[PDB]
């Protein structure tokens, strides 16, 4: 039986009030540069300098990724694996399959925290300032994280971002956050962390929040394309490879592309029910 | 009967607090009832017991 | 009587009641030599280069540490967990060769006492230095509060472990503690000035040892033994819950709950077993510990050993047995990796050095197990190491794959707790009744090469 | 010596009459059926391994005591080995039995392991599963049959021994057998440790060729070994009502008590961190062998904590109690139950699934080897004299107290 079937506990009722998802597609990953950019333009993040990510500690809440192949193909890289023996030279295939071979295949892929369901950086938190809300995301409070490092680990994904030293105003990070004229660019709505709290690449809530906000005030309903042109994680690349927007509102652009043939999450086996899900790349 | 004092504090605290106060989710701990989500109050349940069984007696 | 004539001599040198009690009190009743003030010195002085690396990092950041932005724990609670496994000892020691009527233990249960009262508080420093914001350490009680009455939740085991550690130290301090009244007793009949009068008639209580008051301490002390074992068993289990309880491949598990308690055990006597050796000859008091104390701790070291070895085997038989790539690649790294180096020294001293106690010749020598024992330290050291970061930098998703080195401040909060757990042991050994009077007093006519020779004849 | 009863013959010649008849009755009752009615046809046969891989590592939950005390060198144990010797004469026996059934298994008499099935292995046929012919190096039957061969040697040989030599060492005026013995019980239990922890990979979890788990022989071990113990209790409170065992008091009884007592709260302990690791943290692959328990064996699962741990806590924590006959027997009944029923719930989902009751075929195959372990144990009884002669410990031992 599908995977997705077996569970020992009872789910939570998120057929009514806006659930959320964010769809990748992978053809249309040229290197989806500036999503980066616009990403870490509201949300504060601080720019650390060669040292301090010279030894892998930096701050990025999404990233790209870069995978290439060893012997010209990626399915050169699954008969190898496949073709296997026992012990004498699984210690060797191993070891050459990290040497990637001339000439190989490129590919890409945008890995941010997908807001689970069944969350492992959820159910360890000892001071629980972690919790999901009822649109299905991962709610972060910056004022309860009491900075003993769990749910960096429970992660699989990995996509988990404690600081480290503090960033705000001292000389040892003389960057725009220091100076008096060049923190203009830092907006009022979103808050600016200080030591030993976590942050995490949320789904885009201080747009969320205000679009739901300019739809009650004056009476409708929220149309089709405005959940999409407020985050900007994908009202911003430039091809049509993020797409983000609502579900339970089945006129939209993602629940169209929820229904097809490509459907498909990272890591099902482990069972933590993601809410971002890719398709396929269909290269020939 | 110290011990036996110390499982009622265990487990009215607990009960109180996770199901009757505030039933957030954290994970996809079914916060339901008591029954469900049981076994991780366990650990503390049963160190509580010990802990009143000890030291009232002492 | 009815004792079997197989049975050897616990006490040797004809020694009777006023023999044993000057003996034992005789440290207690003199000055310390200028050894003792070299040694007591240096352990001083490795304390508080260390409190200064503790209070920098503190205040300028955990930043500062060797960890990674993969790998968040190393070093830290690495060394939390092996201090926990060394405050296991005195309590196995105390309590379950009580239950099974060991008589040998008598010479050993007071200082056991001490190497947990003495390493469980450098355990309880590392949940607090690697926190983010210490200051707010505050919030992980229940308490209520101005925040609607905010909680705490009761799922994760870290919050597990707070209760598991506090109860645990809690209930041990009383325990060992009662032990002493009838000790301190035959120090305040001593008061050789009118300091030490007061000093004993205060850490005494009104112990006027009677028909009805030992009928009591007896009970008291089954009780609480009764409770302790499942307190030796439940709280290391608590601390096993932080990696077996993930989804991380390596470390979820069914295997860890009895696999790091059975460890536990194996550093901790061997860890003990050090200290005697050099107890005996400092102290001289080698005629209440003697080889048979030794090598019956060596036996004990050798099963436990056996056990861990089965369990190396058992994890390694279900990894190829599974059909899960990720668990079986984590073993192969553990095996061939970077960090191969860690894990064969691990593997070396915790498969070979138990099974030297098989041959006689080198199990009764307290040359040979004095090296042995302490061998077995840093294997266990490394045996929680591998654990934890051989299976952090290696995971799912490749990309996120990484290394680890950790840096001097790392390093020199380590040297700070070994440097505070010898100051408060030495100092212990010189104003504390090392060796309990009113256990021994009851074994003196029981077993001895004065008692045992007479029924011979 | 030991005077049979003249009367526990024809009793258990009538459990191995009467079981033997419900066993012989048992077996004489699209793509749906093919599912169900291999779980009806596979009723009758788990209700017969069940019931010998029971008795069988009850037999083994005194051996391995037996070889503890007597390396242990207890000073209360001696008076009560020979009891212990003539509860260990089943085992010679009943691993036959237990041999056979493997064999059957083998040779394609029934559809008890999934792993032994036709077309397995080969991919040039419609039953072929991938994951379990990438097992085969381990589940390879010539391979299953002679690693579980040598299993049995291994107990029985130091069974016999044992005996052999102790005997010896009565009808001697120095010693040399026991040192000879206490060698060979450390040998035995370096070599037990190690043949247990396959053993159960073997014999218990090849049920279910698409699960495994850490920590399940440890578990398995405890679900015996606790009512080995108690098996040695009850019939010492027998032999003593009855007048044949002499130096046996209330002492000897209170200790046995609270020792099972003790080691059956550990049999929970293993049983609860199994389950809540799993449960925990619910990854679906290897969860389901626990959904579909509690979805159908509801009572079963549950009903096995209470009898084997909430019953007994309530009861053998009062020190007089301990000291009771009665108590003693009573709480030794329910942990029999109790266990009966762990193996009970390990075997039979894997079987017959949804299709399981507890009617005639499985109470009729628990009644014959119930008359036959009767039979066996009180008939090698008469063979040797309770209360062995010269022993370093036993001076002690009879004038133990508590
Ligand atoms: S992806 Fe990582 S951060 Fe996002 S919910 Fe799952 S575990 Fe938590
Ligand atoms: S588990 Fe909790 S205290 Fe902060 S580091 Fe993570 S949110």
């Amino acid at each position: 039986v599908e995977a997705t079937t077996v569970d020992l506990w009872e789910s939570f009722d998120r057929t009514t009030g806006h659930h959320f998802n964010l769809s990748i597609d992978l053809n249309a990953c040229t290197g989806c540069g500036a999503c980066v950019i616009a990403c870490h333009a509201e949300n504060n993040v601080p720019v650390v300098g060669k040292a301090e990510v010279r030894r892998s500690r930096d701050m990025h809440w999404l990233r790209i990724d870069r995978y290439y192949s060893s012997e010209s193909t990626f399915e050169g890289d699954n008969e190898r694996k496949e073709g296997i023996a026992g012990l004498s030279s699984s210690l060797s295939t191993f070891n050459e399959m990290e040497k990637p071979g001339d000439n190989p295949q490129v590919a890409f892929q945008p890995v941010m925290c997908q807001h689970c369901n069944h969350a492992p950086c959820e159910t360890v938190c000892p001071v629980a300032a972690t919790s999901h809300g009822r649109q299905g995301q991962n709610h972060m409070a910056y004022n309860r994280c009491v900075g003993t490092r769990y749910c960096a680990n429970n992660c699989p994904y990995k996509v988990r971002r404690f600081n480290w030293f503090l960033y705000n105003k001292n000389s040892e990070f003389d960057y725009h956050m220091n100076d008096d004229l060049g923190r203009m660019v830092l907006n009022p709505d979103v808050n600016v962390r200080s030591r030993g709290v976590m942050e995490k690449c949320s789904f885009c809530i201080q747009s969320t929040q205000a679009v739901i906000l300019e739809a009650k005030r004056q009476g409708r309903v929220v149309g089709k394309d405005e959940f999409n042109n407020a985050c900007a994680c994908s009202a911003a690349c430039s091809s049509g490879a993020m797409v983000f927007g609502d579900v339970n509102d089945k006129e939209s652009e993602v629940a169209k592309l929820a229904e097809s043939e490509r459907m498909y999450h990272l890591l099902e086996h482990v069972g933590t029910k993601p809410n971002v899900f890719y398709h396929v790349k269909v290269r020939n | 009967l110290y011990g036996c004092v110390g499982i009622s504090v265990a487990t009215t605290m607990m009960s109180y607090i996770m199901i009757h106060d505030w039933p957030q989710d954290i994970g996809g701990k079914p916060s339901f009832s008591f029954i469900q989500n049981m076994p991780s109050f366990v650990p503390i349940m049963f160190e509580m017991t010990v802990f009143f069984a000890a030291h009232l007696m002492v | 009587h009815y004792e079997a004539p197989i049975r050897k001599p616990l006490v040797i040198g004809d020694k009777s009641y006023h023999d044993v009690t000057v003996d034992v009190a005789a440290p207690v009743e003199g000055p310390a030599n200028k050894q003792w003030w070299i040694v007591f010195t240096i352990a001083l002085v490795a304390f508080l280069w260390g409190l200064g690396c503790i209070i920098y990092t503190v205040s300028t950041g955990i930043g500062t540490w060797g960890l990674n932005k993969t790998v968040g724990w190393a070093w830290d609670i690495t060394n939390f967990v092996w201090w926990v496994g060394i405050g296991h000892a005195g309590t196995l020691i105390s309590a379950v060769l009580l239950l099974f009527r060991q008589r040998w233990r008598m010479a050993i249960n007071r200082s056991a006492e001490a190497m947990t009262i003495f390493s469980v508080v450098q355990a309880g420093l590392f949940p607090i230095i690697h926190m983010g914001r210490p200051w707010l350490a505050y919030w992980v009680l229940p308490i209520p509060n101005q925040f609607g009455s905010l909680w705490v939740n009761f799922n994760s085991p870290l919050l597990w472990d707070v209760f598991a550690i506090s109860t645990y130290l809690s209930v041990s301090l009383v325990f060992w503690w009662t032990g002493l009244l009838p000790d301190f007793a035959m120090l305040r009949d001593r008061a050789i000035t009118p300091f030490n009068k007061r000093v004993y008639s205060i850490l005494s209580f009104g112990w006027s040892g009677r028909a009805k008051d030992w009928q009591r301490f007896e009970e008291v002390s089954l009780v609480l033994a009764g409770l302790a074992t499942p307190l030796v068993l439940s709280v290391h289990t608590i601390v096993s819950m932080d990696f077996a309880t993930s989804v991380i491949p390596g470390w979820h598990t069914t295997i860890f709950p009895p696999y790091f308690v059975a460890g536990a055990v194996f550093s901790g006597f061997a860890m003990v077993n050090t200290l005697l050796i050099v107890m005996r000859k400092v102290s001289n008091l080698e005629a209440y510990i003697t080889l048979q104390h030794i090598e019956l701790m060596n036996i004990i070291i050798m099963i436990t050993g056996s056990i861990v070895g089965v369990a190396y085997i058992t994890e390694l038989f279900v990894a190829w047995y599974s059909g899960v790539e990720y668990e079986q690649y984590a073993f192969l790294n553990r095996a061939t990796g970077p960090y191969w180096w860690a894990y064969w020294s691990m593997m070396t001293c915790n498969v070979f050095s138990p099974q030297f106690m098989w041959f006689k010749k080198l199990r009764t020598s307290i040359m040979f197990s004095f090296i042995i024992s302490i061998v077995v330290n840093i294997g266990m050291w490394f045996e929680r190491f591998v654990i934890i970061v051989t299976s952090l930098h290696r995971d799912y998703l490749p990309s996120s794959w990484t290394m680890f080195s950790p840096t001097f401040v790392d390093i020199g909060i380590f040297i700070g707790t070994i440097g505070f757990f010898f100051v408060l042991f030495l100092l212990y050994s010189r104003t504390f009744p090392v060796i309990a009077q009113a256990e021994v007093k009851t074994i003196l006519k029981g077993t001895g090469d004065n008692y045992i020779r007479e029924r011979a004849n | 010596m030991y005077t049979f009863s003249s009367k526990l013959k024809t009793f258990s010649i009538i459990l191995m009459v009467l079981g033997l008849l419900g066993i012989g009755y048992g077996f004489l009752s699209t793509e749906h059926l093919n599912h169900v009615l291999h779980q009806l046809q596979n009723k009758p046969w788990s209700a017969l391994y069940v019931a010998c891989i029971f008795f069988l590592l009850l037999s083994m939950g005194v051996l391995a005591f037996y070889a503890i005390q007597q390396v242990a060198q207890a000073g209360w144990s001696p008076v009560l080995f020979r009891v212990m010797q003539g509860i260990t004469a089943y085992l010679p026996a009943g691993s036959i039995i237990f041999f056979i059934i493997l064999v059957l298994c083998g040779l394609h008499f029934n559809h008890i392991f999934v792993w032994l099935g036709e077309g397995v292995t080969d991919p040039k046929s419609p039953n072929y599963d991938a994951i379990i012919a990438g097992k085969s190096g381990y589940l390879n039957f010539p391979f299953w049959i002679v690693r579980a061969f040598i299993f049995l040697l291994g107990w029985n040989i130091y069974r016999h021994f044992s005996r052999k030599n102790c005997l010896a060492q009565d009808e001697a005026n120095d010693d040399l057998y026991y040192k000879k013995n206490f060698k060979i019980s450390a040998g035995f239990l370096v070599f037990f440790i190690v043949s247990e922890s396959i053993m159960a990979w073997d014999w218990i979890m090849s049920f279910d060729p698409h699960w495994f788990s850490t920590l399940f022989a440890w578990y398995v071990f405890a679900s015996f070994f606790v009512s080995g113990i108690t098996s040695i209790a009850l019939i010492t409170i027998y032999l003593k009502s009855k007048g044949y065992l002499e130096y046996v008091n209330t002492s000897h009884i209170h200790d046995l008590a609270k020792f099972m007592f003790g080691i059956s709260v550990f049999w929970t302990y293993l049983w609860f961190s199994q389950f809540m690791l799993i449960w925990y943290a619910n990854i679906p692959e290897e969860v389901t062998y626990f959904v579909t328990r509690i979805q159908l064996y509801n009572l079963p699962f549950f009903g096995a904590v209470v009898m084997n741990f909430v019953f007994p806590l309530l009861i053998l924590i009062n020190t007089d109690f301990k000291r009771l006959n009665w108590v003693v027997v009573m709480a030794g009944i329910v942990i029999l139950l109790g266990h009966y029923v762990d193996f009970f719930n390990m075997i039979m989902p894997g079987t017959v699934g949804d299709k399981w009751f507890i009617g005639v075929p499985e109470i009729a195959s628990i009644l014959f080897f119930l008359g036959l372990f009767i039979f066996v144990v009180f008939t090698a009884l008469t063979k040797s004299p309770l209360l062995a002669k010269r022993n370093p410990f036993i001076e002690e031992s009879k004038h133990f107290h508590y």
